[PDB]
């Protein structure tokens, strides 16, 4: 979690704060009509170039900034295929109701496994100091599901194989 | 890698921190806990199972379950959630980032060993890890390198004599009697004045009563006549309900339990006569030594005044040519820790520990032929 | 549910209802089981006239180890000449059934249990061989070891009833060892197989069950019995699980349930694989709540005036 | 090679009907619900069907997966399958294949959910979704040898928790011309108990009311004769036997109730304000929001589905009213004209398989070896992701 | 059983409806076989209802609460105790003590004591230490009729012995020793 993060963590923090400066602004080819710029990547000239902050080779972080919009993916460890598939499975579960997330995408960007995606408006009226609190608490917080989650399927296969063979 | 995670997963206490540290970063009782009532209340946030000192804290609405037993672990369930705990919630470090140090009782179930390991692989990730016996340890911490060690904790007792840099492992000793077992006996004979202790909130009382008030005597008989004039023995303790309760013979009686395993119905000899037989069994050229360096290690160990009727008894069994001296530092308490620590951060022991590219091509048997 | 059914649930209940009707009607329903097994019911000649008609691929096997004569002596003058593309048929006529309702009802839990029933032939061979053996012994204490490894040679038996399963099951004079070759393809299954073997396993060490069979599982590699059996590959992909039945295990009073609960063994743990991934979609959601719970910061407060019920304010004021 | 027989799965907003491809009828025909707690672990101490019925006040909560049709809660859906397949159907997911169904105007998102516990939870062979109705349409006519099929006409699918009345012209299905009244059985049967309720008989169980219908209701031509009928007849005065769980010989006396509940489908706005146009006329728009060409194609050919079309006279009365309605519509454009015609006719069917018609056609559907083609192959899954299924395609046109 | 009355509607607060509860109890409680299914079957509340006079004259009717009480026994967290059952203290009993002298203590089960009279205890308990034992061999549990008065049968017949008189605490013993000769002599 922490006591172990720190320097990655607050990397991410900074990162993510300074990257937070959106400001309202409508569609340069279409009239009466404003998008989240970072999305379609139509105006070259609004988009602050993509970066990237990582820890280890398994673990990135990809800030991709706009003139209102902010896509921000990140990769967390899978050390063995038994955290691959409950990852997959689990963050596809916190993407399945992004509705009342605010700050989520229903699809990850491709070699990602989630996506969040800040346009103007949660700038706006959710007040922004704590988005990127929530962010780093998810980001350790995952990690430490996916340890505890093993560790109940370990039990529960312990618990049914005792069931089963008790009762000879 | 710079730092080693090291763990000493006692049955009653557990100690945790880094290798090269002289202080435990997290030391938490060994308890799981559920609830076990309804709560009406809203929110709360309703937590499924606490553990460690949450469950120290909250025992008035749980019941607490010792994951270990008489060192051997019984609910790996249990020791998998204390575990998480160590690694995520006090230390707050990444397993797959450390190569981390156990520690196991001698003579224990080579399943405990052989899941411990397969657990840590498998379920934590570890880079590496190792298992050590505890009077290893209690020398590696005590700088000696020949005495017999009496390791006494809350789950098992047992005595490994170890020359210099050899053990002999045909005469060690083990006992099964330990501190849940004293712990069990004063709540017995704590009966017989009035007080009634049976739930597990009451059990952890009369713990924190052996803590504070239980001490060995030096002569039984001697002090069973001075307590039958019960005028300046008897002390008094304060439960969290507010109650003051009086504490009398009783004080001394079950520390003799260690002494004397007839009180709690068990036939076996007590913690000096299994010390002078465990000495006896050794080599006659190695005796002369291991008298002079008697080890005490653990938190059992503590009683004020053991290390003296300790050392009268071995003196009056051991012949008078030679001398007895027994010895135990005042941080004893940790030794087990301190010599972990001390043995992981040895340059020649680097080599020692077992890789999971070492564990994934031999399987989990590995343990059993390297390890020890 | 945590154990497995030993029988076709749905044979027993459309015979209790035909049994137990006055007015039968004209059925015709083929219905599979597990393991690739498959039940056939239909009434060709006569309304009151029903056939049972059982598929297995591997049934020739179990006719070489001597399952006709178990059959005839289990279900009495029932036998009936098998059907078109089917192995074993039954015909029953509802005019001959005993009055009596138990009769009746053991009658169909007898003909729904089928399965197993076919299935059992091997296993009560094997009993017989162990008991033949275990008398042998008994005359003379000396003669054990050969006589042992003459029986675990020749009567070393065999089947295979799924492409990636196999029993190995042969007596002794003490004991009757049965292997299982277990595999799981669908890779995700083989990935939460392997916990669960690794775990099956320890169950048995521990203090707590050491009443059941030993239990031994060793991946790529097989006992030394069965590397010159055919069909046993050199260890590709296949887990190896082992129960050491012993004398105390099939007791006269207990070797029915015993021979079902080794049978339905996969069975079971295949099920509770998937109950396991159906506890993770319920524990991950669950909590999931818990980490929208901590995103609902940053959301300043608001007030809605009434919002009462099924409505939008029911008032304008 | 020769695969393994289809299975035919059936999830209603009342009842589940499973079964098997071939069948001649379903093997299992059981409520869709399931029992839940609130040394077995909390995870698996669930019970469904009819074992669940029984089981409701031994310690368990009983609770509907699916209302008005669409799914809400997904752990009492997927624990439902599970517990069917490994407990009553008996089949193992990864060696057949399945052909699920599921009512037409439903979010893409409850598809690609279905689809993805399919293909994950259990991981089938192959997973085909087929509309409620269609399967009716296959079901309607009866000698089905090589030619008499309508494959042109209108299925009035009419249900526990909703309905639908969907036009087929030449086998596909006109999506513009979908329309669905959110009433069904189970709102005229929550009419039935509050009719009980007012009346403060001894026993006014749902169960109660649901038998009442079983065996008591019919529909009727007209609301005010009927009472009037009502009032001068006194034989139409029924007690129904109730025998709850211990009042013996507690006999309900029903009323009015009998001809007042199924006029709810032909006049709406008794059970709310949500809908208020009648079942005919609605089926009048339908037809004439069609194409004119498949008009006399519709009209002809009526097809009543689901286990609340088997109302007495309920064909009858719907029959009279849509010739009611057609005769006025034409009346009036020839005395607009001053000239006389043919006429359409009108022939609201009903067959021997009214009650499981989507099961039946369903059944019947699988057995076309074309059937497999058209099912979502595991490999098109894990290439393609878990939105395989989530372009909605009966009704409406995509992008 | 008191405290679970209420919920049916009667009220019995002091001393003497407490014995009137206790006379109750005395002859309408009784130990189901098993806890569910008699829980199960109270629905169909057709051969559980029994009815009770009161001294007033006042009818009472009781159902479930007839097998409900008596199960504390089995199931001490009814009142809040977070201790084993009857059955589960004899099996860690017998467990405790030495490894073979468990065959007459699995098969040898005094029952005694007047609240070991309920109908149907003796049947409960002798199943549930079958079912923790070892199957291996059997349990027996000795219920004699006349139980109620046990404690003091074997009084009268412990103090009959010709043996016994030596082990008299005689008033001399106590003129010398204090009121501790008990301790050490007795026990
Ligand atoms: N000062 C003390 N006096 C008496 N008993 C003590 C004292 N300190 C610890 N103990 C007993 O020793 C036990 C500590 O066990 P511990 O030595 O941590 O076991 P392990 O060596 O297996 O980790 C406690 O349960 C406690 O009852
Ligand atoms: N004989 C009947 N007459 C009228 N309504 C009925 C009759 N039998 C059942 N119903 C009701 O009509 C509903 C439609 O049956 P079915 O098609 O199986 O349900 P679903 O629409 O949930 O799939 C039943 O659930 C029930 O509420
Ligand atoms: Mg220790
Ligand atoms: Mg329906």
């Amino acid at each position: 979690m922490s006591n172990t993060l720190r320097p990655y963590l607050n990397a991410v923090r900074s990162t993510l704060t300074a990257s937070l400066a959106l400001e309202e602004f409508s569609s340069e080819i279409v009239e009466r009509q404003s998008q989240p710029e970072v999305e379609v990547g139509r105006s070259p000239e609004i988009l602050l170039k993509p970066l990237v902050v990582s820890r280890n080779e398994q673990e990135q972080c990809l800030i991709e900034s706009s003139v209102n919009s902010v896509r921000f993916s990140i990769r967390i460890k899978q050390v063995d295929e038994i955290e691959r598939i409950l990852v997959r499975k689990f963050m596809q579960f916190l993407m399945g109701r992004a509705e009342s997330f605010f700050i989520l995408r229903r699809k990850p960007v491709q070699g990602y496994d989630i996506s969040f995606l800040i346009t103007n408006y949660h700038t706006e009226e959710m007040l922004k100091h704590k988005l990127v609190d929530f962010i780093i608490e998810f980001m350790e917080e995952v990690d430490a599901e996916i340890s505890e989650m093993k560790l109940f399927l370990n039990g529960r296969a312990r618990l049914v194989a005792e069931t089963y063979l008790s009762c000879f | 890698e710079t730092t080693a995670l090291v763990c000493d997963n006692g049955s009653g206490l557990v100690k945790a921190g880094f290798a090269g540290d002289d202080a435990p970063r997290a030391v938490f009782p060994s308890i799981v806990g559920r609830p076990r009532h309804q709560g009406v209340m809203v929110g709360m946030g309703q937590k499924d199972s606490y553990v460690g000192d949450e469950a120290q804290s909250k025992r008035g609405i749980l019941t607490l379950k010792y994951p270990i037993e008489h060192g051997i672990i019984t609910n790996w369930d249990d020791m998998e959630k204390i575990w998480h705990h160590t690694f995520y919630n006090e230390l707050r470090v990444a397993p797959e980032e450390h190569p981390t140090l156990l520690t196991e009782a001698p003579l224990n179930p080579k399943a405990n060993r052989e899941k411990m390991t397969q657990i840590m692989f498998e379920t934590f990730n570890v880079p590496a890890m190792y298992v050590a016996i505890q009077a290893v340890l209690s020398l590696y911490a005590s700088g000696r390198t020949t005495g017999i060690v009496l390791d006494s904790g809350d789950g098992v007792t047992h005595n490994v004599p170890i020359y210099e840099g050899y053990a002999l492992p045909h005469a060690i000793m083990r006992l099964d009697l330990a501190g849940r077992d004293l712990t069990d006996y004063l709540m017995k004979i704590l009966t017989e004045r009035g007080y009634s202790f049976v739930t597990t909130a009451e059990r952890e009382i009369v713990r924190d009563i052996k803590e504070k008030l239980c001490y060995v005597a030096l002569d039984f008989e001697n002090e069973m006549a001075t307590a039958a004039s019960s005028s300046s023995l008897e002390k008094s303790y304060e439960l969290p309900d507010g109650q003051v309760i009086t504490i009398g013979n009783e004080r001394f009686r079950c520390p003799e339990t260690l002494f004397q395993p007839s009180f709690i119905g068990m036939e076996s000899a007590g913690i000096h006569e299994t010390t002078y037989n465990s000495i006896m069994k050794c080599d006659i050229d190695i005796r002369k030594d291991l008298y002079a360096n008697n080890v005490m290690s653990g938190g059992t160990t503590m009683y004020p005044g053991i290390a003296d009727r300790m050392q009268k008894e071995i003196t009056a069994l051991a012949p008078s040519t030679m001398k007895i001296k027994i010895i135990a530092p005042p941080e004893r308490k940790y030794s087990v820790w301190i010599g972990g620590s001390i043995l992981a951060s040895l340059s020649t022991f680097q080599q020692m520990w077992i890789t999971k590219q070492e564990y994934d091509e031999a399987g989990p048997s590995i343990v059993h032929r390297k390890c020890f | 549910m945590l154990s497995l059914d030993y029988n076709n649930i749905f044979i027993y209940e459309l015979l209790t209802e035909r049994f137990s009707s006055e007015n039968p009607s004209s059925i015709d329903q083929v219905v599979t089981d597990f393991d690739g097994v498959t039940f056939h019911i239909s009434t060709p000649e006569e309304k009151t006239k029903i056939l049972i008609s059982l598929s297995m691929k591997c049934y020739p096997e179990l006719v070489n180890y001597g399952t006709l004569d178990l059959l005839k002596q289990i279900y009495g003058a029932y036998v009936h000449e098998p059907e078109m593309g089917y192995n074993f048929s039954i015909l029953i006529d509802l005019q001959q059934l005993p009055a009596t309702d138990e009769e009746k009802e053991q009658l169909a839990m007898s003909i729904s249990m089928l399965k197993r029933n076919v299935l059992a032939a091997p296993f009560h061979r094997a009993f017989t061989k162990q008991a033949e053996l275990a008398d042998l012994a008994r005359k003379d204490p000396e003669n054990a070891p050969m006589l042992d490894k003459q029986a675990t040679s020749q009567e070393l038996m065999a089947i295979h009833y799924r492409d990636e399963e196999t029993i190995v099951l042969w007596p002794e004079h003490d004991r009757v060892t049965v292997v299982f070759s277990t595999k799981f393809r669908e890779e995700t299954d083989r990935i939460f197989g392997k916990v669960f073997l690794q775990e099956f396993v320890d169950a048995r060490r521990r203090p707590a069950i050491q009443t059941a069979p030993q239990v031994l599982f060793s991946y790529r590699d097989p006992p030394l019995e069965i590397r010159d059996i055919q069909g046993i590959q050199k260890g590709d992909d296949f887990g190896f699980v082992t129960f050491v039945l012993f004398e105390r295990h099939f007791t006269p009073q207990n070797r029915e349930d015993c021979i079902s609960h080794i049978q339905v063994f996969r069975n079971t743990l295949h099920f509770h694989i998937k109950a396991s991934k159906a506890y993770m979609h319920q524990r991950m959601r669950k909590r999931v709540a818990d980490f929208q719970k901590v995103l609902n910061r940053a959301k300043p407060d608001v007030e809605l005036e009434r919002k009462t019920a099924t409505g939008r304010s029911f008032v304008r004021a | 090679a020769s695969f393994n027989v289809p299975i035919i799965m059936d999830n209603g907003t009342g009842y589940s009907k499973l079964g098997y491809a071939g069948n001649d009828a379903p093997s299992y025909v059981f409520p869709t619900v399931i029992a839940t707690r609130s040394r077995a672990t909390e995870d698996l101490d669930f019970f469904i069907g009819n074992d669940a019925l029984k089981k409701a006040s031994a310690g368990y909560s009983l609770d509907y997966p699916i209302r008005h049709g669409q799914i809400e809660n997904w752990d009492h859906m997927e624990r439902f399958w599970q517990q069917s397949l490994f407990k009553y159907l008996r089949c193992e997911p990864e060696d057949h294949y399945f052909l699920l169904t599921e009512p037409p105007l439903n979010p893409p998102e409850n598809r690609e959910n279905t689809a993805e516990i399919m293909f994950e939870s259990f991981n089938c062979a192959g997973l085909y979704i087929a509309v409620q109705a269609v399967l009716a349409l296959a079901a309607s006519w009866t000698s089905s040898k090589v030619t008499d099929r309508s494959l042109t006409g209108t299925v009035v699918d009419s249900g526990d928790g909703v309905t639908h009345i969907i036009p087929v012209a030449e086998g596909y299905v006109i999506g513009s011309s979908i329309k669905t009244m959110p009433l069904a059985g189970r709102d005229v049967t929550y009419f039935v108990q509050s009719l009980l309720r007012d009346r403060n008989e001894p026993d006014s169980s749902l169960k109660t009311a649901e038998r009442i219908k079983e065996e008591c209701c019919y529909v009727c031509p007209d609301i005010v004769k009927e009472f009037s009928r009502f009032d001068r007849e006194p034989d139409r005065y029924l007690k129904y036997a109730s025998e709850s769980i211990t009042g013996h010989s507690t006999t309900i006396d029903v009323g009015f109730e009998r001809f007042l509940a199924p006029e709810i489908f032909f006049n709406p706005e008794i059970a709310s304000s949500d809908f208020l146009t009648p079942l005919p006329e609605l089926v009048d728009n339908v037809v004439q929001s069609s194409p004119i060409d498949v008009r006399k194609g519709l009209y002809k050919n009526i097809v009543l589905s689901g286990g609340s079309t088997l109302f007495k006279n309920f064909g009858n009365r719907l029959q009279r009213d849509l010739k009611r309605i057609v005769d006025e519509r034409i009346h009036r454009s020839e005395m607009l004209s001053g000239a006389k015609s043919g006429g359409v006719d009108v022939n609201v069917i009903s067959h021997k398989r009214q009650r499981n018609a989507v099961w039946f056609g369903g059944s019947l559907l699988a057995q076309t070896p074309e059937f497999g083609s058209y099912c979502h192959t595991k490999a098109d899954y894990e290439e393609y992701g878990a939105s395989i299924a989530r372009r909605y395609q009966i009704f409406g046109n995509s992008l």
